[PDB]
């Protein structure tokens, strides 16, 4: 989990 | 290139804003690229505006996302408004450029850094700064107040920030936090570790915007 924001 | 680069004593980049709850890193970032390609290039340091980017960035999706590659795209197709005539206002609402008339600036064409290369994007910083993204999810990078952080961080990019200069040992970052995250909002990222990736994924995909 995170990614792009 | 040499050994130390500051597009701060240079005065080519603004104060630190904060972006707040909107996901607006990308529009953030891009935005001090544009900031200090204007003033390289004709001598002006001025304020450019986030919200118009959040707006109108078709391709990028408000507060929770977007792609400064997109946004510096807009810019180069359209221009750009001082931050002034359309202020930041931490929520994505209309498209407004039309409503306030001409564009203060305009860019040529935006540039990708070759992925995974330290010497390109120190390169690239020398000649001026540079959007850059980094994974900013672990709490050691958000409880950041001081010194060359060596993470822990893996390299999961979420968060977009800009390069404005280096040294022996370290990029440096303005990020878009407060003046009260890190070292008065910026931080100097470890270089140098022979990781591709570069700490916290900080080679992963840089752009910068081209001004004639």
């Amino acid at each position: 989990q995170v990614v792009a924001a | 290139i040499p050994e130390y680069v500051d597009w701060r004593q240079k005065g080519a980049v603004t104060p630190v804003k904060n972006q707040g709850s909107c996901g607006s890193c990308w529009a953030f970032s891009a935005v001090v690229t544009i900031e200090g390609i204007i003033k390289i290039r004709t001598g002006n340091l001025n304020q450019y505006s986030e919200q118009e980017l959040l707006d109108c960035d078709r391709r990028s999706y408000g507060c929770n996302g977007g792609y400064p590659w997109s946004a510096l795209q807009l810019v180069a197709q359209y221009g750009i408004h001082y931050r002034n005539t359309y202020p930041y206002e931490g929520v994505q609402r209309y498209c407004r450029s039309r409503e306030k008339g001409p564009y203060a600036a305009k860019t040529d064409g935006v540039r990708q850094v070759q992925p995974y290369n330290q010497g390109a994007l120190l390169y690239s910083i020398a000649n001026q700064p540079v959007s850059v993204v980094l994974q900013a999810a672990g709490k050691d990078f958000q409880l950041y107040r001081g010194g060359i952080f060596v993470g822990p961080c893996g390299n999961k990019v979420d968060h977009a920030v800009a390069a404005v200069g280096y040294g022996p040992n370290y990029i440096l970052i303005k990020n878009s936090w407060g003046t009260g995250w890190g070292e008065n909002g910026y931080i100097r990222i470890k270089r140098g570790t022979g990781n591709s990736y570069g700490v916290c994924g900080l080679y992963t995909s840089s752009f910068y915007p081209v001004k004639n």
